[PDB]
């Protein structure tokens, strides 16, 4: 609807920090993925012979 | 001036509490980097990857 975002223009820059926020989270997660499992720098391979 | 008092009250409302929510990040920081200066500097840690 073009009227109700011309009158959402009038609230500011609440919806760039709710996006930044959201964004925030988002990067936060794959940083935590990373830091738990990536902490080997080569991948290692078990022997045939069990 | 109702108008005006109710969206400057809500955006002081919203800055305060992404202050109180960083503010408890960098205390679980300063934690970590107290408990690292106990280890790591005043002794010798036998923790891996401390």
């Amino acid at each position: 609807s073009t009227e109700c975002s011309n009158l959402l223009l009038q609230y500011g820059s609440f919806c760039t920090q709710l996006k930044r926020a959201l964004t925030g989270i988002a990067v936060e997660q794959d940083k935590n993925t990373q830091e738990v499992f990536a902490q080997v720098k080569q991948i290692y391979k078990t022997p045939p012979i069990k | 001036i109702d108008r005006l008092i109710t969206g400057r009250l809500q955006s002081l409302q919203t800055y305060v509490t992404q202050q109180l929510i960083r503010a408890a990040e960098i205390r679980a920081s300063a934690n970590l980097a107290a408990t690292k200066m106990s280890e790591c500097v005043l002794g010798q840690s036998k923790r891996v990857d401390f």
